[PDB]
RNA sequence: UAAAUUAUGGUCAAUUGUUAGUAUUCAUAUUAAUUUUUUUAAAUGUUUUAUCAUUUUAUAAAGGUUUAUUUUUGAAAGAUUUUUUGUAUAAAAUUUUAGGAAUAGUUAAUAAUAAUUUAUAAUUUUGAUUAGAUUGUUUUGUUAAUGCUAUUAGAUGGGUGUGGAAAAAUAAAAAAAA
């Protein structure tokens, strides 16, 4: 096929790995094409015991008798709020708290810039649906100074994970048109002192102490004793 | 079958399995060092 | 791909495809029991004999003594001795040829064979499974590192034609004056 | 529910597409019997093929068998030219003469600038093949097409005499393309049949009576008989019908 | 693979053939389309001369004909002109003018695009207009030497497309020569005086240290989806081999 | 790409060839209809079911089957789909673009494919009706379709047949051509059974020839 | 006992023409060429198939016994129908430029000189039709439903509706050698049995062929200069039996492989090929008598110039002395660069000419060569994304990279040429890694995978 | 072990060194057929079933098996079992078609002899050349229709009188005069006139009654009284 | 219409019941099997995942068939990669009953026709069609032996038709992506 890990061998079933290829394995099912991904229902659970500190007034509910004081309702206004900032945050939500959408900001997750592992993207277009907290996003991604020609719409843009950092040069007004970052490799030459390269095609990190410790004692060979 | 550790995330949902199948990135490490042993 | 999955005998990319080699044996009494090396596909019926691509050979799992023998004072040559009927050619053949896959259990006869070497199933307790570092093994590769040319030509004599014809035969296998 | 779920007559799969774009990537639809229509039924008849050189300079001369007017085929025809008439009056043009009648065994291009010298050897060849063979005796029933519907024929099964004749014409195609050079349209090896054309487009008339003759015309003439017939003569004739009202006379051997 | 014959459903009913891509110029899925195709385009016009790209005027085709010869047409002119029949439909979209970002940053700053539609509604006329000089070097030889506007000075592109059809509709594909540009080697030509201002090194300096090395490594410290290799994953979910580990988290 | 060109050049320097007596005709055999296997399989004029191990010699195609693809918008349980449909004729070699029409609109045997006038276009160029394939220079291997009346204004929702699922279909709807075949009325039977595809099938965006994530 | 038919006779005299033995085909010439004819003018050129269908009449069928009746196909049947087409000529074409590799001047003359006055007095044979079998015929496919050019949003993929990442390797405008006519195919003959001397010369000194490996590669051979004196002799007899026939033709292959022994046979500069490559194009447009513009060279002649400044601009890298770079005596880098310089400007005003991945590693060589250390920047520009640039391109890049003052600069140069192989899908190749690992000491850049390194250690 | 006696059985797991381990069927069984109708009240009306009746397609007794060795097999060598057959066309009455008449080979090996059992098929044809008569070989093909997948490959033998005849215009087999009969009892000749075809109807009518009463059994010895 | 021999070769064919004037294989033996003396369960939680979903998991007994059951490489094995090459639904023969007669959405041609085309249609006494019986062409038992006498488990209509393939509604001696 495409990717065959560790070429053809078939010493064992694991030994094909957990899925055979990028490309799905079957010709009818596109959507099981293999891509990256991140833990919906741990991020989609937000904290529900936070809101139980004041009650919430339903939208439909506008009648007069089910009306509350006026500071009750800026108390569920705000326990909402803090109810969605809990898990996370979205592109979608700082967005809106960004000058022109956010434009031609970078936007990173956590586990995006830990270990050797360094991607972001470059937003260059947001359309907000009736929902605040939804709708689409566009933007070019860059892998390890390297960025998409064209811009592609993000994935899990939904997904309360995301971070930003806002800086005023970086912001495109909507009159002009938010331009790609330049390739470390091809556009802008390359400088040890304004890039430094984290991870290579044939690099790996090596093994830290810590785990090398608790390996060996898992494994047993490293005396252990309860207290 | 594969392996899910007792200290792995908790999937906090009630409609479906009470496991998740992340793991811990000593996990990741770990395993690995396992699969090293598999290729050779 | 069922319904109602056959949750006692499942198995992995359904049926029929990878051929297997197992080792089947009817569940009898312990002292009348002996195995059969052979090779199925992944997915069996009822009956074993539908989906068979050949037969290995009969495995008695029974250490025996040598009676055939005569006997003989060498220690080692008086142990027990367990009987195992095995093919060659068409285990070759549908290894290489059609790469099937096999159990742990012929595995681990074959390794005792020496078709094969040893399963990984089998693991001294006693030695535990190592680590490994990337910068050691760097280490040692540029220590000890073989030449590109004799590994091109070991592999090409390994996996392809390594039957090689030299000057001596193509020389015997010229034509002859008369039609020159 | 009249019959099977899937009859025989519709299980067409096409092997001019690309194997993998008919599953998924299109779905190709035509109605693939009619190229599949035999030749029996489609009345086409497997005419000789002409070189690409050959085929471009038009025909001089033709062999034919020199039949009197009294022949039943004439009469026959002459039947099927009233009907037809009768039926539609727009295929008058189409059809031929009656007079215009003659069993073709052969067609050539023999230049103008060097014809006298091969037509006397051409005739002398004729007479020195037709000394032995006892006049001939041949059943004709069918129709056919020829350039694509443009020639249509009676066709001549095989019947006694007609061995002998298929064996002179082979004859005669080795004596006159063989040893001596003439542009004949099919092969010296090859057997050309023989035919008696009722109806034919001319290229001039090709404008405005179609590109074909539709086959309703002849449907139900299709298998029609038309009788027995005795030939004794042959003769090598010219393109020239008009001025004497006859066929035009080259060579002639009384056979 | 895809190697067989629709012998399992009738031919009549398409049962399971996938949709046939359509491009609507009423979204911005156009301009996604064709960007990328215009940038390809420019490049090659300032690389290389390219028949049939320069326009001296707006060609004049009669209606009768008009479907017939405008479809597929591509070219350019120095001047702003609109041609005439046509309604004028301005990019507002922000989603619709993200796509040329590329071509603006990178090519040349594009000053505005608009959408003409005929009174017939049976035609698109996208005109793409950059203001200033191309970024990238022009050779003297290519087709845009000939436009003013590289060396008023904004230039537009004309391109024509039947509305609702697939995107193989606009003759895109032709404009892919990759025709190198000759900018390093223009210097060290002998046209250009730099040959003996410029000074080679054949040895390689001898090094005294070695390289500095990589930060300390600090594991990650959030959980992980597991290892791209099982994963069938590209190494960062972009690009890469799934072989070929790096860029993950270790 | 190789093979069209040096079999056009194969076939002009045998046009040009004078010294041939012609094929014979008993030594060249032609295609049988009678072979093994339960299927009636049309290969192309110069393919044979029997093996044949001599190249026979290259002759001019008479008869092109010219390939039309027609739009056409299949319901699918999620929704109206738009894909493609393929109409092949067998039209002789000096077939004008009117003959053509004629032949495409007599065996393009759908009910839908054929509603109104349309053009025949290649490439997004549409062809003069006047002139034949030879000015054109079409081969069996050319790529046409064909521009209806009311193509040009699909994208608008009016023109998209209308689906039960968004839209609401009136007494007097139900009555019309498609709808009428279609039945939004769940039979017992469930008589108009269709293609069905989920939502998700093609993910969060619809099918594509590029990526968009 | 199968008896080959002409076809096979050419693929069993190719195999012998590379294997360099003369016996085998003295053997095959004995056996089945004796038969071999020309076209006569009077005969007939596309004979017609002879061979009638087998089929059994009702005595046959009845009265014949079973082991008669049976009829497997058999190719001794049709032998006679597959050499309808008087292909001859290019079994003499092989035959003599076999006798010419196993060193038989009699013999190779006696082939050449009945082929030229064959190819001189016999008129053209008419080609077979393209062969079914051998090539398949192609079938219709919409292509309505394949990727986009620019399907994957981090390169141009190329894209099975039409070609878009530009050819990886130079190919002439030719057809096949079925097509040639009588003097073309002359031609074409006289370029094969030069090719097959160029064969001939890099089997007996494979050390002297090869690009910058050893010292011995800029030295010149003491066998070159009978070579090359064959070589002129034989151009010139060609150019004496062809006069006014020459001048209509198509001489690219011959120019190129002229240009080809010229340059490996005796090495000469890049301004020398193309000085002789314009004296040969302006004596074939001087000895037709007519307005006679000169024609230019094409992709191939380029990219055999090129090739030449890359060989003369070749160095022995990282010697057994510990030494850097090992360079040809008399190396210029200034003249090689002015005359590479304006060499790829006139081949660019040129429009006519499509730049390939082999003129484009040819340029990148040149320039790492001179040390002028512009080649990544070219590559860059114009190389990294345009074409499917192979390893060698990073191969060449390797030694500029090593050239900068600063470690840190080559290293990341380095992991920006890893990032572009893991990137654009062009794997880094062995000997590029071997160089890597070499280097590692001071780089302490690793370029091999985890799970090889464990399982070579 | 099969070659062993009952009481010499040890045990019964393996076998010990070698030969067949076969299941010891019991044939002995002593099956019973159980009378469940009337002795002339059985349901069908052909063939009565009274007694166990011995089950199988090539197992029963005597043995019967197909006999690949025949005229056909001995002329041609066919890829697959039956695959040429020659025989007689008889019968042309569907279009493009020939109904042939080939007959197999069944051997017995209790009496060690052979016998010929024949078997019509449907043979496709073109321009309708078949004739009655014609001696055909004919061979197997593609599916054609619902019964037909064999086609006339040569014409051995053709009908010479056949064809005159056509030529004339008669039919090429006058039609027998003899078919099968429609029902079991005799078919009487009617040769009644107009007047008495009335009473030849009621004289029928009176003998279908009388069959119809055969239904109720026999009559019974002493007259019914009341 | 001639003998044999450079001599056993080329590897085991062998039958056992004490009756009862005679005719005709028919009571009682031996082997194989059933039968008494109590031998002898078919297990309950399959698993992983991106979470109210998706991905992997395809022939057990039910329904009574004698002119009858026949098909894929699109998943998997499967490998630098792209790409490519091919198929296949059809057959032939063997087919039971003590007292034996009619059978039918039906044959062929045509076609992606015809509940409404055209035709002197098709099945069957060479045993059809319904009905009864029985899971079909490597299995045993008996004997010296052409015989006689046994054998098994599983393909029982569709109806949003998923899937490569319906075999898809409890039933393991199938380790199923560490
Ligand atoms: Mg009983
Ligand atoms: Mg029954």
């Amino acid at each position: 096929r495409a990717d065959p890990l560790n070429g053809g061998s078939s010493m064992t079933l694991g030994s094909k790995g957990s899925k055979l290829s990028p490309e799905p394995h079957r010709r009818r099912m596109p959507w099981t094409a293999a891509k990256e991904y991140v833990p919906g229902v741990v991020l989609n659970a937000r904290d529900k015991m936070v809101l139980d500190g004041v009650q919430l007034l339903d939208i439909e509910s506008i009648d007069r008798a089910s009306q509350l004081d006026p500071l009750e309702v800026l108390r569920a206004v705000v326990a909402t709020r803090e109810y969605n900032i809990s898990t996370g945050k979205n592109i979608f939500q700082l967005a809106s708290q960004a000058t022109y959408n956010g434009r031609g900001q970078r936007f990173y997750r956590k586990e995006w810039q830990e270990g050797t592992y360094d991607k972001y993207v470059t937003l260059s277009a947001i359309d907000f649906d009736r929902d605040g907290n939804k709708g689409t996003a566009y933007g070019y991604i860059t892998f390890h100074g390297e960025t998409t020609t064209r811009p592609v719409q993000v994935d899990f843009a939904d997904v309360p994970g995301w971070y930003m950092d806002f800086v005023e040069e970086r912001a495109v007004p909507f009159t002009g048109i938010v331009p790609p970052p330049p390739s470390i490799g091809t556009d802008v030459p390359v400088d040890p002192h304004s890039y430094r390269l984290k991870a290579y095609p044939y690099y790996d990190a090596p093994n830290p102490p810590e785990f090398v410790e608790r390996l060996l004692k898992d494994r047993g060979v490293l005396p252990d004793t309860p207290t | 079958r594969q392996i899910r550790p007792y200290y792995n995330l908790p999937s906090k949902s009630e409609h479906g399995r009470k496991m998740t199948g992340f793991l811990t990135p000593y996990r990741h490490w770990m395993w690995k060092q396992n699969e090293l042993w598999r290729n050779v | 791909a069922r319904a109602v999955i056959k949750r006692r005998s499942p198995q992995l990319w359904g049926a029929p495809g990878a051929p297997i080699i197992r080792m089947r044996g009817h569940h009898v009494v312990w002292k009348f029991q002996s195995y059969d090396l052979v090779v199925e596909h992944t997915h069996k019926r009822r009956n074993s004999d539908i989906r068979l691509l050949h037969y290995l050979g009969k495995h008695c799992p029974h250490p025996q003594k040598s009676l055939w023998s005569p006997d003989t004072p060498v220690a080692q040559d008086r142990h027990l001795f367990m009987l195992t009927t095995v093919d060659i050619d068409a285990f070759k053949y549908w290894f290489g040829v059609k790469r099937c896959r096999l159990s742990m259990k012929p595995w681990a006869l074959l390794a005792k064979a020496g078709l094969l070497p040893p399963s990984l199933t089998q693991n001294s307790k006693i030695m535990p499974k190592p680590l490994f570092d990337k910068e050691s093994l760097m280490r040692y590769y540029l220590a000890n590192r073989k030449d590109e040319d004799v590994m091109a030509r070991e592999k090409y004599l390994n996996y392809e034609n390594s039957m090689v014809k030299t000057e001596e035969e193509r020389a015997a296998e010229r034509p002859v004056a008369p039609y020159l | 529910e009249r019959g099977l779920y899937f009859p025989i007559n519709h299980r067409i799969v096409d092997h001019r597409i690309a194997p993998g774009v008919t599953v998924e990537e299109t779905d190709v639809q035509s109605r693939y019997r009619r190229e599949l229509r035999t030749n029996f039924a489609t009345g086409e008849t497997r005419q000789t093929i002409a070189p690409p050189w050959s085929a471009r300079e038009r025909p001089t001369h033709f062999f034919s068998l020199r039949l009197p007017s009294r022949n039943s085929v004439t009469l026959r025809v002459k039947e099927m030219h009233n009907h037809l008439l009768f039926s539609h009056q727009q295929c008058a043009p189409m059809l031929v003469s009656p007079t215009k009648l003659h069993i073709t065994l052969g067609v050539m291009t023999i230049p103008e600038n060097s014809r006298e010298e091969l037509v006397k050897n051409i005739q002398q060849s004729m007479s020195e093949t037709f000394a032995c063979v006892q006049p001939l005796q041949l059943r004709f029933r069918g129709l056919g097409t020829f350039d694509f519907g443009r020639v249509l024929f009676i066709r001549v099964v095989p019947e006694a005499d007609f061995g002998r004749l298929e064996r002179a014409v082979c004859d005669i195609r080795r004596r006159v393309g063989g040893v001596l050079g003439v542009d004949l349209k099919g092969n010296p090896h090859d057997s050309y049949v023989p035919h008696v054309t009722v109806a034919k487009i001319r290229p001039n008339q090709r404008q405005q009576l179609g590109d074909t003759i539709p086959q309703s015309l002849w449907a139900d003439y299709q298998h029609h008989d038309f009788g027995d017939v005795t030939l004794s003569t042959v003769d090598l004739c010219r393109m020239k019908g008009s001025p004497d009202g006859y066929y035009h006379t080259e060579g002639a051997v009384h056979l | 693979r895809r190697f067989r014959y629709n012998t399992k459903f009738p031919a009549l009913v398409s049962y399971n053939k996938l949709p046939w891509e359509v491009v609507n110029h009423e979204t911005p899925q156009f301009h996604m389309h064709v960007a990328p195709h215009y940038e390809q385009l420019l490049t090659l016009a300032a690389s290389s001369p390219v028949p049939h790209i320069i326009g001296s005027k707006h060609i004049d085709v009669p209606r009768e004909h008009r479907l017939r010869l405008l479809p597929g047409m591509l070219y350019l002119l120095d001047g702003d002109t609109l041609p005439g029949e046509f309604t004028i439909n301005r990019v507002l979209d922000p989603t619709a003018l993200q796509y040329y970002g590329r071509l603006s940053s990178q090519i040349v700053t594009v000053e505005a695009v608009r959408m003409l539609v005929p009174d017939d509604l049976r035609l698109l006329c996208n005109c793409i207009t950059f203001k200033g000089p191309l970024h990238l070097p022009v050779a003297p030889y290519a087709s845009l030497a000939s436009l003013r506007g590289a060396s008023s000075n904004c230039f537009t592109l004309y391109h024509f497309v039947r509305p609702n059809r697939p995107p193989k509709e606009l003759q895109l594909e032709k404009y892919y020569i990759h025709a190198p540009c000759v900018a390093p080697l223009s210097e060290f030509a002998s046209n250009s005086d730099e040959r003996g201002n410029w000074r080679p090194r054949l040895q390689a300096p001898k090094r005294t240290r070695r390289a500095t090395p990589l930060p300390a490594y600090r594991p990650p410290q959030s959980y992980l989806m597991g290892l791209a290799e099982r994963l069938a994953v590209v190494p960062g979910g972009c690009f890469g081999r799934r072989s070929l580990m790096w860029g993950h988290w270790f | 790409g190789h093979y069209q060109q040096e079999a056009f050049e194969a076939r002009k320097r045998f046009e040009e060839s004078t010294t041939y007596p012609g094929p014979i005709r008993a030594a060249t055999p032609g295609d049988t209809r009678f072979y093994s296997g339960s299927l009636e399989s049309i290969l192309h004029d110069t393919d044979r079911h029997y093996w044949r191990a001599v190249t026979d010699d290259p002759r001019v195609q008479h008869l092109i089957p010219l390939r039309i693809r027609f739009k056409i918008f299949t319901w699918v349980t999620s929704g109206w789909e738009q894909r493609m449909q393929v109409v092949q004729i067998m039209a002789p070699k000096d077939s004008t673009i009117a003959q053509v029409k004629d032949l495409v609109i007599v065996e393009n045997q759908s009910p839908y494919l054929c509603v109104s006038s349309f053009h025949l276009a290649i490439d997004g160029k549409e062809l003069d009706p006047q002139k034949t394939l030879g000015e054109y220079g079409i081969t069996e291997q050319s790529q046409i379709d064909a521009i209806e009346q009311n193509d040009h204004l699909l994208h608008r929702d009016d023109e998209r047949p209308r689906d039960w699922t968004v839209d609401e279909i009136t007494a007097e709807d139900v009555k019309r051509s498609p709808y009428k075949e279609m039945e939004m009325q769940p039979l017992q039977n469930l008589a108009p059974r269709y293609e069905a595809r989920p939502k998700g099938y093609f993910g969060r965006t619809y099918y594509s020839g590029m990526k968009q994530s | 006992q199968t008896w080959p038919c002409t076809a096979t006779i050419c693929a069993y005299l190719d195999v012998c023409v590379e294997a360099g033995e003369k016996t085998w085909a003295m053997e095959a010439w004995n056996r089945y060429c004796t038969e071999l004819k020309f076209l006569e003018p009077g005969e007939v050129d596309p004979k017609p198939i002879s061979r009638v269908p087998f089929s059994l009449t009702r005595e046959e069928l009845l009265y014949l016994p079973k082991w008669k009746k049976h009829f497997d196909h058999d190719p001794n049947l049709d032998v006679m129908d597959l050499n309808r087409f008087n292909r001859t000529r290019e079994v003499y074409l092989r035959m003599a430029q076999v006798m010419l590799a196993g060193g038989e001047r009699n013999a190779f003359q006696h082939f050449f000189t009945k082929l030229e006055e064959a190819m001189l007095n016999k008129p053209t044979p008419v080609p077979e039709p393209p062969n079914p079998h051998l090539v398949r015929r192609p079938r219709w496919a919409p292509y309505e439903h394949c990727k986009s050019v620019h399907h994957s949003p981090w390169r141009l993929q190329n894209n099975g509706r039409a070609l878009a990442l530009g050819p990886p390797v130079t190919i002439e405008d030719e057809m096949q050698s079925r097509f040639f006519s009588n003097d073309q195919f002359l031609v074409h003959s006289v370029k094969e049995v030069l090719r097959i001397v160029l064969q001939e010369h890099k089997r007996a000194h494979p050390t002297e062929c090869t690009r910058c490996k050893t010292e011995a590669f800029f030295y010149k051979t003491k066998d070159a200069d009978e070579t090359l004196k064959f070589c002129d002799d034989l151009i010139e007899r060609l150019f004496a039996s062809l006069g006014v026939r020459l001048s209509n033709l198509n001489t690219s292959s011959l120019l190129s492989t002229i240009l080809e022994v010229f340059r490996v046979v005796g090495k000469e500069s890049g301004a020398a090929l193309l000085q002789r490559a314009n004296e040969f194009l302006e004596r074939k447009a001087s000895l037709g008598d007519a307005e006679g513009s000169r024609e230019n060279l094409t992709a191939s002649n380029y990219l055999q110039v090129l090739s030449g400044f890359a060989d003369e601009s070749a160095f022995v890298y990282n010697t057994k002395k510990d030494g850097t770079c090992q360079y040809k005596t008399g190396f210029d880098p200034r003249t090689t660069m002015r005359h590479l310089a304006d060499v790829v400007q006139e081949i660019a005003g040129n429009p006519h000419v499509t730049w390939a991945a082999d003129m484009h590693l040819q340029v990148v060589e040149t320039m790492v060569g001179c040390g002028t250390m512009k080649a990544n920047d070219y590559f860059v520009r114009n190389v990294l994304r345009q074409f499917s640039w192979d390893s060698r391109f990073l191969e060449a890049l390797y030694v500029e990279y090593r050239r900068q003052d600063d470690v840190d600069m080559w290293a990341e140069l380095t992991k920006r040429a890893l990032v572009w192989t893991a990137r654009y899908n062009a794997p880094a190749s062995e000997r590029l890694r071997r160089l890597i690992e070499d280097d590692y000491d001071t780089i302490r850049v690793q370029t091999r995978t985890f799970r090889e390194l464990a399982v070579f250690q | 072990p099969w070659w062993n006696f009952q009481t010499e059985h040890r045990q019964r797991c393996v076998l010990m060194y070698g030969g067949a381990r076969t299941k010891n069927t019991h044939n002995a069984n002593h099956r019973v057929f159980i009378k469940k109708y009337k002795r002339n009240a059985f349901p069908n009306r052909t063939r009565h079933h009274w007694a166990v009746s011995m089950t199988g397609v090539l197992s029963q007794r005597p043995r019967r098996m197909p006999w690949p060795y025949d005229l056909t097999s001995l002329i041609f060598n066919q890829p697959r079992q039956g695959s040429d057959k020659i025989g007689y066309v008889v019968g042309t009455s569907m279009l493009k078609t020939a109904v042939v008449a080939t007959n197999h080979m069944v051997y017995y090996p209790k009496f060690n002899q052979r016998v010929s059992r024949t078997k019509r098929f449907f043979a496709h044809d073109e321009d309708l050349a078949c004739v009655e008569g014609d001696l055909v070989h004919i061979k197997q093909c593609r599916k054609i229709s619902k019964y037909k997948h064999y086609y006339v490959f040569s014409i051995l033998e053709p009908n010479v009188e056949g064809r005159e005849r056509l030529k004339l215009g008669l039919k090429a087999v006058p039609p027998p005069l003899f078919g099968y009969p429609v029902s079991r009892r005799i078919v009487k000749l009617n040769l009644t006139s107009t007047e008495g075809t009335q009473e030849k109807l009621a004289a029928a009518i009176q003998e279908h009654v009388q069959d119809a009463y055969r239904f109720s059994g026999p009559t019974p010895d002493q007259p019914r009284n009341r």
